[PDB]
């Protein structure tokens, strides 16, 4: 099997060294991946060292022992992604992928969440169904928990949240929604999301 | 030392 | 200039069977293997086996011995896998890819240089159903105020949005949906439009579900 750290961060300008280990190494080659977010894997490394062309010479690879190492110069804010090794199994047969490294680019200034509520559309309320939407967007980095209440009191029953995204500006979005009675609605004076991000709550309140 | 026809050559181009 | 094209997405019911294929052009089919290879969401990259489309023979990962079938087709340049049983597990997003070598009996190297899109496969117990489409009416943001429609209910994936028609493309913002625990999905789309429009311009969202062949056109007005 292939061990290769989880995770690394470097900054920007930074050389950054992915290494993958395993007993098999000495006597199989290894390949090197790159993969963005809902992309194909791109071959970066094969043979150990050699690069295809179209691979820029950031990217080079090396032997040594019972480790590789993917080695990237000048990291720039688009080498953000998640690195694979690759080589065969002790079988001489099968082929192995190392777990994956996930390569961030530090820099990302930090930003708090931007947070817009809505209550139940009357068309909605007519259908006999109320749901508050809960729409968290621009915040980095991409970890909040999102806390509902109805008059003063916590609601746990009803709630749905996505894990936070990555947004095209690099900042991240989540979203939360609330599913109510329209009688649950009515019955109280207001209704607050509230999102904590890095310490601070942002909270919203909509009142039918 | 690193293996250079790789063993999947013999199982998959022997009929 | 070698392309791999694959089928489009996949949804099925646990205990059924999918046959995924992989359409290769622009190199000589029969001289590489093709290497199927799938990730699950958010976990990394998983070997299912490979085939030889020039002698039909094939080796899969050992597990999934006995429920992978890969089979080709030369005058299609295609290659076909079929995986059985199938069960949540197995929702991920498969790949093909070319074999970077060409192999003979004084080298062969094993590994992916080109690789297909992938093709999602999602395993579900629910049912295909259309969405409830509400607005999002905007109120009370200092010049500009966030307006949008909310997509309710829908099964499976995925779901488009578009504002009057395609005409409005700046400040909208699709969130990603929600998987409620009934198994349907939801989702927001928001548009971020200047204050003083409203009441002048008319936001439209057209929402758009493939694979329930419905589309839904909700105007959102304020209240």
């Amino acid at each position: 099997e292939l061990t290769q750290p989880p995770s690394m961060s470097v900054s920007p300008g930074q050389t950054a060294r992915i290494t993958c280990s395993a007993d098999v190494l000495p006597k199989q080659y290894a390949y090197w991946y790159q993969q963005k977010p809902g992309q194909a894997p791109l071959l970066l490394i094969y043979k150990d060292t050699e690069r295809p062309s179209g691979i820029p010479e950031r990217f080079s690879g090396s032997s040594s022992g019972t480790t590789v190492t993917l080695t990237i110069s000048g990291v720039q804010a688009e080498d953000e992604a998640d690195y694979y090794c690759q080589s065969t199994d002790s079988s001489d047969i099968y082929l192995v992928f190392g777990g994956g490294t996930k390569l961030t680019v530090l820099g990302q200034p930090k930003a708090a969440p931007s947070v817009t509520l809505f209550p139940p559309s009357s068309e909605e309320l007519q259908a006999n169904k109320a749901t508050l939407v809960c729409l968290i967007s621009d915040f980095y980095p991409g970890a909040v928990t999102v806390a509902w209440k109805a008059d003063s009191s916590p609601v746990k029953a009803g709630v749905e949240t996505t894990t936070p995204s990555k947004q095209s500006n690099n900042k991240y979005a989540a979203s939360s929604y609330l599913s109510l009675t329209p009688e649950q609605w009515k019955s109280h004076r207001s209704y607050s999301c509230q999102v904590t991000h890095e310490g601070s709550t942002v909270e919203k309140t909509v009142a039918p | 030392k690193k293996q250079k026809v790789h063993a999947l050559f013999y199982k998959l181009d022997i009929v | 200039q070698v392309q791999l094209v694959q089928s489009g997405a996949e949804v099925k019911k646990p205990g059924a069977s999918v046959k995924l294929s992989c359409k290769a052009s622009g190199y000589t089919f029969t001289d590489y293997y093709i290497h199927w290879v799938r990730q699950a969401p958010g976990q990394g990259l998983e070997w299912m086996g490979i085939i030889n489309p020039r002698r039909d023979t094939t080796t899969y990962a050992q597990k999934f011995q006995g429920r992978v079938t890969m089979t080709r087709d030369t005058s299609t340049n295609t290659v076909y896998m079929e995986l059985s049983s199938l069960r949540s597990d197995d929702t991920a997003v498969y790949f093909c890819a070319k074999n970077v070598g060409f192999c003979n009996s004084d080298s062969c190297y094993v590994g992916m240089d080109v690789w297909g899109p992938g093709t999602t496969v999602t395993i579900s117990s629910a049912s295909t159903k259309g969405p409830s489409v509400f607005p999002l009416a905007p109120s009370s943001s200092g010049g500009t105020a966030a307006l949008g429609c909310l997509v309710k209910d829908y099964f499976p994936e995925p779901v488009t949005v578009s504002w009057n028609s395609g005409a409005l493309t700046s400040g909208v913002h699709t969130f990603p949906a929600v998987l409620q625990s009934s198994g349907l999905y939801s989702l927001s789309s928001v548009v971020t439009v200047p204050s003083s429009s409203l009441g002048t311009q008319t936001y439209i969202c057209n929402v758009n579900h493939k694979p329930s062949n419905t589309k839904v056109d909700k105007r959102v007005e304020p209240k």
